[PDB]
């Protein structure tokens, strides 16, 4: 929203955010590359790794 | 020939150019440009042919 908010103004144009950031799906892909812990403020019922 | 001499093909940079020729400097956004152009000629407040 900020990018197309300033996706104007030929004085200082901008790169698309795909280079300066990951995408969310790209994050959640790379978050399957590492053993991960999720702490959260409620009661999960029962399973392994839990 | 006005289409040829125009450095603008899409509407947002047209509103940018309108914003800059009305008020130079102050690097524009989308919403400032759309607001300025919409209140310039299409607002019952600041523009009224009798």
């Amino acid at each position: 929203a900020r990018f197309e908010n300033r996706g104007v103004d030929p004085m200082r144009p901008l790169l698309p955010p795909q280079s300066l950031w990951l995408r969310v799906d790209e994050l959640f892909s790379e978050l399957k590359n590492w053993p991960r812990v999720q702490l959260k403020t409620e009661h999960l019922p029962t399973k392994a790794a839990n | 020939e006005t289409l040829r001499v125009d450095p603008t093909n899409d509407r947002l940079s047209a509103l940018v150019e309108i914003y800059r020729m009305m008020r130079p400097g102050e690097p524009p956004t989308r919403e400032a440009a759309e607001s300025l152009f919409e209140n310039l000629f299409f607002s019952e407040d600041r523009y009224d042919l009798s």
